[PDB]
């Protein structure tokens, strides 16, 4: 008698290199290993438990910096929600979350799209290109809630992916008619 | 006995005061049918489980507020289980044949010692290693167009090498610019020159190519194509030009368009091996894997703590057993001398205390699996088509077959007319975008997002488009399309918890090899960054 369960369609966005298969396969599969990147299967699928409610999330990484707009935009059309990635020991990476952030609100056509910001690779913490402070305040300046994460040590994994799901369906629930 | 019969249905969906509709007696008639197919094959009563499915989908369409409808969705979970019944109850034998493919150029000594492992402790199997005799120069054209791209474009950074602007990610752009370019330049020369004389071979057009317009030796050539036929001749080639059933059948062309037109020897091998699967079955075997090490060579050697995954400690053995065997010459040994000395010497012991290679990597024996079934490896968790086991004519490499067809049907009508306008890479794949996004729609979204790299694929960090169009993808689809009783689905949403009744048995199979770790078809943002210092320092230092 419980509702059926949604399904959302999450995309991890960010460079190349900033470890968003890294994040999906320890969200998915609990799997990490350093130096080994087979040409896997990537079409993820989980079942989940968010505040108790079960969902379906189909979960679309993207491949590296796209420069075709046309290409940019598939990728953001498929997304009910973003999980935008970032290195902390990579303030490059950082500058491209800032343009990616510009163009999910233009597709969506939305000041308030549901978004979870990542700094990925918390374990290099010796090798920190962008301070906590600076990445959690582009976080807190854009109502969008920051994880320091690594897929690594399955750091925070798990907590960032569950908050993309939360703010998914609070947002959701803001859109039904009447909005 | 697995299934539900007639009656526990029919009390299952009873409904007080309601009539037996016409379309819920056509579900109790077919699911009677089914318990009485005692004599039938396999794939037959896996058909009449589709049938029973489809006659319980048109009842719920019809009466769409029916009482019966939560018991006959529950029915159709029950059939979907009653396929892994029908999948794990009734095996067949794999016929005996381990099947390799090295194609577009000369087979590396590489390839031959993993092979040779494979050989060795499996003199019960016939070894193929399939390869295309019109096309051994595809390797050497890749190769001479990619070089030539590269010089032009670090050429044209003559004067900018310290700027910012002039990155690794300005120097592939630019040179895929060039690239496709050149590409086009070389497939509008094989078109025409097929269309002309349909009696030249690929190797005929290629070799002219590259004396004409990169002026390579043709005598070079010449040896090169007598060099690499008599190599895989004597190493258990196969012709795929002696493949009838692969070469009348229906993705040959789509074969020849990833081996001519897209130099990509990993997506024409992905088509290759599925043919293989329908039409000789067995198991296949990407040329970087190595037979499942024996599960009591090692028993008595305690993982150190410092080896953190399986990969890593399966990458340990294996050096450990090349290092000490040195049954393939060059393999390295870069891991395990990282080990302390205890544990490498009581390596040595065990190693020194085996004489039979068989005792070492262990013999398939005899492989039984469904008809319905290929069998696929895992890696991390997700599936990869580097290791596959069917019997001839199984239904999934039927499923697999539409897959590919379906999928390069979707990409060559909506690529093709935009390349046959004539312009440059960046307006084609502007276009080409544009073309994606007014087809695309929820259900094919994802699909769509992964194939717009395409003309990228070998020649630029991070194009994968390959996985999506004929390698582990069209996997996830056949198993989709058998647990779902449907064809050619584009949305591949499944679960492991589906995928793990596939498993290519990881007893029979080491996949953390030195060779699996070297890509021969993408690479990513690291390799393309190490690729563009190389590159420049060659150049110019
Ligand atoms: N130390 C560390 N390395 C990571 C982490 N996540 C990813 N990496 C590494 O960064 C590289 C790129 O990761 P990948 O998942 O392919 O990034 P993608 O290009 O964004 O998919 C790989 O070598 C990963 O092993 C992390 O959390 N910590
Ligand atoms: O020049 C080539 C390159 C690749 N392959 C085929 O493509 C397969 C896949 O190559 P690889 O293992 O590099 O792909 P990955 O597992 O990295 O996706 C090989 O085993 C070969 O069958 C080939 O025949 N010739
Ligand atoms: O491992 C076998 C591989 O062949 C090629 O690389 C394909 O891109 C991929 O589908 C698969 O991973
Ligand atoms: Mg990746
Ligand atoms: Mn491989
Ligand atoms: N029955
Ligand atoms: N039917
Ligand atoms: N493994
Ligand atoms: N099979």
């Amino acid at each position: 008698d419980p509702p059926p369960s949604e399904t959302h369609k999450l995309v991890v966005v960010g460079g190349g290199g900033v470890g968003k298969s890294a994040l999906t396969i320890q969200f998915i599969q609990s799997y990490f290993v350093s130096d080994y990147d087979p040409n896997i299967e990537d079409s993820y699928t989980k079942i989940c438990s968010v505040d108790g409610i079960p969902a379906r999330l189909d979960i679309l990484d993207t491949a590296g910096q796209e420069e075709f707009g046309a290409m940019r935009e598939q990728y953001m059309r498929a997304g009910h929600g973003f999980l935008l990635v970032f290195a902390i020991n990579d303030r490059q990476s950082f500058n491209e979350v800032g343009k990616l952030f510009t163009q999910i609100l233009r597709v969506k056509d939305r000041d308030d799209f549901p978004v979870v910001l990542v700094g990925n690779k918390a374990d290099l913490e010796s090798q920190r290109q962008v301070p906590r402070s600076e990445a959690s305040a582009f976080g807190a300046s854009h109502h969008v809630a920051y994880f320091e994460a690594s897929a690594k040590l399955r750091l925070n994994v798990d907590e960032a992916f569950e908050q993309l799901v939360r703010a998914v369906r609070k947002y959701q629930e803001q859109e039904l008619p009447p909005s | 006995m697995s299934l539900v019969n007639r009656k526990q249905l029919e009390k299952m969906a009873n409904v007080r005061f309601r009539v037996q509709e016409d379309e819920y007696v056509a579900i109790l008639d077919a699911l009677e049918e089914y318990h009485n197919m005692s004599e039938n094959t396999v794939v037959e009563k896996y058909l009449k489980l589709k049938d029973i499915n489809s006659l319980t989908d048109t009842y719920i369409d019809t009466y769409k507020k029916s009482g019966r409808n939560k018991a006959l969705k529950k029915f159709k979970e029950y059939l979907v289980i009653e396929i892994l019944e029908l999948k794990n109850s009734n095996l067949t034998p794999v016929e005996k044949n381990l099947h390799f493919i090295w194609i577009g150029g000369q087979i590396n000594d590489t390839a031959i010692n993993y092979i040779n492992q494979w050989k060795d402790v499996n003199s019960d199997y016939n070894v193929n290693v399939f390869y295309d005799s019109n096309a051994f120069l595809i390797n050497t054209l890749k190769k001479t167009i990619i070089e030539s791209a590269s010089n032009d474009t670090l050429e044209s950074f003559r004067e900018n090498l310290n700027d910012p602007e002039f990155n690794h990610t300005a120097f592939f752009r630019k040179r895929m610019q060039i690239i496709y370019d050149k590409q086009q330049n070389f497939i509008n020369y094989y078109k025409a020159q097929k269309e002309e004389n349909p009696d030249l071979i690929i190797d005929d057009i290629v070799k002219t190519y590259l004396s004409n317009e990169y002026s390579k030796d043709i005598d070079e050539l010449n040896a090169y194509i007598e060099e690499s036929l008599n190599k895989v001749t004597e190493n258990s080639g196969n012709d795929v030009r002696n493949f009838e059933e692969f070469k009348t059948g229906e993705v040959f062309n789509l074969y020849e368009q990833e081996l001519v037109e897209r130099w990509n020897l990993a997506g024409a091998s992905d088509i290759l091996r599925v043919a293989i699967l329908k039409n000789i079955g067995g198991v296949y075997l990407d040329v970087d894997m190595l037979p499942g090490i024996h599960p009591d060579l090692f028993k008595d050697i305690n993982k150190p703590d410092s080896v953190k995954t399986a990969v890593d400690w399966e990458e340990m053995q294996l050096e450990a057993i090349m290092k000490h065997k040195e049954y393939i010459p060059e393999y390295t040994s870069k891991h395990f001398d990282t080990l302390d000395e205890e544990v490498q010497s009581s390596f040595e012991s065990v190693l020194a205390s085996k004489s039979d290679k068989s005792e070492i990597f262990l013999p398939l024996g005899d492989i039984e699996v469904s008809p319905l079934e290929v069998k696929i490896a895992f890696a991390k968790g997700s599936i990869i088509n580097q290791a596959l086991i069917s019997a001839k004519d199984s239904y999934c490499s039927d499923l697999l077959i539409k897959q590919i067809q379906n999928r390069y049907k979707i990409l060559n009508d909506t690529l093709g007319p935009i390349i046959s306008q004539g312009n440059d890479f960046n307006t084609t794949m502007n276009n080409f975008g544009e073309s994606l996004g007014a087809i695309a729609n929820e259900e094919n979204i994802s699909f769509i997002a992964k194939i717009g790299s395409y003309l990228r694929v070998g020649f630029y960090p991070e194009a994968n488009t390959t996985i999506t169009l004929s390698g582990p993808t069209i996997y996830a689809g056949a198993y989709k399309d058998l647990l779902t009783f449907k064809e050619m689905s584009i949305d591949t949403s499944i679960l492991s918890s589906e995928l793990r009744n596939f498993e290519f048995p990881k007893v029979n199979i080491s996949q953390a090899t030195e060779q699996e770790k070297n890509s021969l078809w993408q690479f990513n943002e690291e390799r393309a960054k190490i690729q563009f210092e190389e590159y420049k320092k060659n150049y110019f230092e």
